[PDB]
RNA sequence: GCGCGUGGGCCCCUCCUGGUAAGCAGGACGGGCGAGGCGGGACGAUCCGGACGCCGGGCCAGGGUGCGCCGCCGGGGCCCG
């Protein structure tokens, strides 16, 4: 017949238990959603002189 | 390179010798100082306020069953992580505003140089490796403060005693004093409310003294 | 039991570099209790909470005691209906060791703890001046009185394993 | 909750304050904003395009985008045992600029200038540590006119 | 025939750790099980129950394994198996096996008497003259 | 009796010893333990656990990876922990000193015509045990066809493969796509 | 990286919703039992202390100290637990 619908007890200490893990570093630097102009200037700035990887 | 184990254990002695003569001597103008002091105030009816406390002696009460994550976790900053543990604690906002939230778990007070002293030579081991390797020489003490300026047992007291610079690694140096069980009589009330957790101030030393 | 004179200032401020002294004659089993009672009123009594101030002296004045004198208390305790105001008069030799005589029959009688009877005030009275029987029959210069309780030598008779010959008389 | 709409639970988040409802001050526009720059999200209700969700509101976060009408903001959302970096874009009314490192950027040249100082003048330098209070001194206070209090008799 | 002196051996347990309810039932044989169920007083260690098995109640290593007469046991079978004891087993003391008839056992015993090799089983099936 | 959960993340699992039951590869692993107890030299220190390190995680380094790495420094010994297989796509291969727990027919001939020395970790352990003028070099552990597949393909920003055919347009026509 | 069990929970503390209420139903932070020996609460799953290898000595928590039943006295007040 009828059980529990909900109970929140001791989801924090399985959280917590080997949790609150910080997000990566790649994702603090990622280009995704960035501004499409911004990262083509980007590119052709990087593609000249010393930083340019292009031989 | 077999020798100068002797030459260190001259130096290591010399600077014992000399201390204990200076230290003595610098905790007993304490006594006169503040005496005179206090007196010199009575004279132009002025109260000399002592120094607030520099150090304080925690000793947890309560085990480790039921704990709140966050007491849990101030106590094992506290290095107490079993009952009758005892450890020092530098008093200063951040610490006693720590020991406030975790005082129905703990006992503390400002330890005497005497008491110091006995913790240090009957229950102090110290942590080398991560391993309680017992102290029972100056050259151990030695061997891991002489970079901190604590070339000797008596230097140790001192530092503990004093809050002096090297006290935050003359304190991690001692492991967690391990001592007999407490007396107690109330450990749910508070020294103020007649039980025993919370400041106990002077009767700290009263109460390690039994557990040594 | 005790009997301390706790000094106590708020910390110094720019609007006030000095600030105003308080005294209380504070009653107490230990310093550290007494320095709460002294913090307990300054925050109701002078607006100043324990981390506001300091305690710049507690200065435990021990007595002479050789002579019983009557020690007049007035108190405030709270009962289960609310506060109450009451005064008590106790003949004892000094005046920490009358407060034990007050707080011991304020438990007794009115049921009352150490923490909910505030004193408002501790004073000598002269014999002229009691105004409580119990304490006054003592003040007249003579008082015959038969021993209270001389069948109280029942301590004899633990040791005895109570297996005594005859009955012992009082 | 049985509806979970995108305003839910707004009424008194996203509403405005007693004398301050209205147009936008014209600073929010032309305050300038850097890449990386700490930016406090505060929801503004009458603004209603690029508006950040609830929960962005009261976080502090940096700035991945600088474009055209819209700032892209990097918060932290703990959800469950993982904090994850959320990448929202925010129209100029619902962000802020953040005062969060302000008091560490005076003190990185407070301690420059008194190690600048400490290489010329006065070569001794002073500890630049941030001290916790620490447990007071010792002085002497005049007792002078201290005034005898008394607990008070109970009144009413 | 005398061993090497040797530390006091000390046992945990004199007695031998019979299985939980064995005594009750003949089909239950006192041979060790480590009790696994549910409600099982046993498992759950409480107040009067037997003691339970753990590594706690090992006996030293240095004296683990040793006879009561400071001698440890090696089960010989043959005389050419009397080379294990040969080779300055000092500590070591002989047993013969019960397959070995008393035929064997004579002249095991008698390599044995001349190594000084000592034989716990030596009035084995000794029964007067074969 | 005592709290020692609040502040301590667990033992963690390493290979302190190889798994092989190959002889050479324990006799190698125990002589540069040793070395590496007796000289604390992070050389012996990385090739006593390189020799420990499983097969997926020694990969393969071809005789044209080594040419490239080794291209600025000839002179230094190019140290491999798994085995030199030759790539015949560089016609030309340099001459330099390899030493690898094996080589392949191809990459020994190779090298060899070269001029090249195929020393092995007992002539390393012999000549150049600390690691004087020696290089230690990996190949590429992501390499592995298993690695690639790893992940959970049909969430967003998986950027993984399905492990099977599938052939359905269900999720994987786009993003909108179921 | 591989994978298992689990997805009927229930109690305590405090904060709550419906109900006259319920050892009733439904929620929240933490803790506990589940899966926690042991001493106490006369008895009890969860209470109060304490969280466990096998032992010897010492200390003493909680709770008590007429006798069953280990361990108590001294002082002040009250009095048909």
């Amino acid at each position: 017949a009828k059980l529990k619908n909900h109970t929140s007890k001791n989801q924090n200490r399985k959280d917590h238990r080997n949790g609150i893990k910080k997000p990566k570093k790649s994702a603090y630097t990622s280009h995704k959603g960035m501004c499409p102009k911004y990262l083509r200037n980007l590119r052709r700035s990087r593609a000249n002189d010393p930083r340019q990887s292009l031989r | 390179r077999a020798t100068e184990k002797e030459k260190r254990a001259a130096l290591v002695k010399d600077h014992a010798v000399k201390s204990a003569q200076v230290y003595a001597r610098y905790y007993i103008d304490l006594v006169e100082s503040e005496k005179k002091a206090r007196e010199n105030a009575l004279k132009n009816n002025q109260l000399y306020v002592p120094d607030e406390p520099k150090v304080y002696l925690v000793v947890r009460i309560r085990g480790i069953v039921g704990v709140a994550p966050k007491v849990r976790t101030i106590l094992s900053l506290l290095r107490l992580r079993q009952i009758n543990n005892a450890v020092f604690m530098r008093c200063n906002k951040a610490t006693l505003n720590a020991l406030r939230i975790v005082d129905h778990y703990v006992t503390y007070g400002e330890p005497t140089v005497e008491t110091i002293r006995n913790l240090i030579y009957k229950r102090g081991f110290a942590k080398v490796n991560g391993q309680r390797i017992p102290i029972v020489d100056n050259n151990l003490i030695d061997e891991q403060l002489s970079k901190h300026n604590i070339l000797c047992a008596e230097d140790l007291v001192h530092e503990i005693f004093t809050c002096g610079s090297s006290f935050k690694e003359a304190n991690n140096f001692l492991w967690p004093f391990q001592l007999n069980s407490a007396a107690l009589k109330d450990k749910r009330n508070n020294f103020a409310e007649g039980g025993d957790f919370g400041y106990r101030g002077k009767y700290i030393n009263e109460f390690v003294a039994r557990m040594i | 039991m005790q009997k301390y004179i706790v000094y106590g200032r708020r910390l110094p401020s720019e609007k006030f570099p000095e600030p105003e002294v308080f005294r209380m004659t504070i009653y107490a089993p230990n310093e550290i209790v007494a320095k709460s009672r002294f913090w307990y009123h300054l925050k109701s009594l002078k607006k100043i909470k324990r981390t506001h101030g300091e305690i710049l002296d507690c200065q435990h004045i021990e007595e002479n005691g050789d002579f019983v004198k009557n020690f007049g208390v007035l108190l405030r305790y709270r009962s289960r209906v609310g506060q109450h105001n009451m005064y008590r008069e106790v003949r004892e030799t000094t005046s920490a060791r009358a407060m034990d005589k007050v707080y011991s029959e304020m438990a007794g009688q009115c049921r009352a703890r150490y923490h909910d009877i505030q004193i408002i005030n501790v004073k000598e009275v002269a014999d002229e001046d009691v105004r409580r029987e119990k304490v006054a029959m003592f003040t007249q210069k003579g008082v015959r009185f038969p021993h209270p309780c001389p069948y109280v030598h029942v301590k004899r008779a633990a040791r005895t394993a109570r297996f005594q010959d005859r009955a012992p008389h009082v | 909750t049985h509806s979970q709409g995108y305003r839910c639970k707004t009424r008194y988040c996203f509403a405005r304050k007693f004398r301050r409802h209205g147009m936008a001050n014209l600073t929010t526009y032309n305050r300038v904003y850097k890449l990386g720059q700490y930016v406090n999200i505060k929801v503004n209700g009458a603004y209603h395009k690029g508006m950040p969700h609830r929960y962005y509101n009261g976080r502090t976060g940096t700035i991945f985008n600088i474009g055209p009408r819209a700032l892209g903001v990097q918060i932290q959302k703990r959800v469950r045992g993982r904090i994850m970096l959320k990448r929202i874009n925010v129209r100029l009314e619902h962000v802020h600029p953040s005062d969060c490192r302000k008091n560490h950027l005076e003190r990185v040249a407070a301690n420059d200038a008194a190690r600048r100082l400490a290489k010329e003048t006065g070569q001794p330098v002073p500890c630049l540590k941030r001290q916790n209070a620490l447990p007071r001194a010792a002085h002497v206070v005049s007792i002078a006119s201290a005034i005898d209090i008394t607990p008070l008799k109970y009144d009413g | 025939i005398h061993p090497l002196p040797h530390k006091i051996i000390i046992k945990k347990r004199k007695n031998k750790f019979i299985r939980f309810q064995s005594e009750r039932f003949v089909r239950v044989k006192p041979s060790w099980r480590k009790p696994r169920g549910i409600d099982s007083p046993m498992r759950h260690q409480y107040r009067g129950q037997r003691p339970m098995v753990s590594i706690g109640y090992g006996s030293d290593k240095e004296t683990r394994f040793m006879l009561p007469c400071g001698f440890f046991k090696h089960r010989i079978s043959t005389v050419h198996e009397l080379k294990t004891l040969f080779m300055n087993n000092k500590t070591h003391a002989a047993q013969i096996a019960h397959g070995v008839s008393a035929r064997s056992r004579k002249q095991i015993l008698e390599e044995a008497k001349k190594m000084g090799v000592r034989v716990l089983n030596a009035d084995a099936k000794l029964r007067k003259e074969e | 009796g005592i709290d020692l959960k609040t502040g301590i993340k667990k033992r963690k699992v390493e290979r302190k010893e190889p798994k092989s039951p190959n002889p050479y590869i324990r006799l190698l692993h125990n002589a540069f333990k040793v070395v590496y107890e007796n000289t604390g030299e992070d050389f012996t220190k990385v090739l006593t656990k390189r020799l420990c390190l499983s097969k997926t995680n020694r990969p393969v380094l071809s005789v044209s990876r080594l040419a490239h790495l080794m291209h600025k420094r000839e002179d230094k010994i190019a140290v491999v922990a798994s085995t030199v297989t030759n790539d015949e796509r560089l016609v030309t291969i340099p001459r330099m000193t390899i030493c690898a727990l094996k080589f392949s027919a191809t990459a020994r001939s190779r090298i060899e015509k070269a001029g090249g020395r195929c020393m092995s970790f007992d002539e390393l352990l012999a000549e150049k045990p600390t690691g004087d003028n020696c290089v230690l070099l990996q190949g590429r552990r992501s390499c592995r066809a298993v690695c690639k597949k790893f992940g959970s393909p049909g969430r967003p920003n998986s950027h993984v493969k399905p492990k099977g055919e599938h052939k359905g347009r269900r999720g994987a026509r786009g993003r909108h796509s179921w």
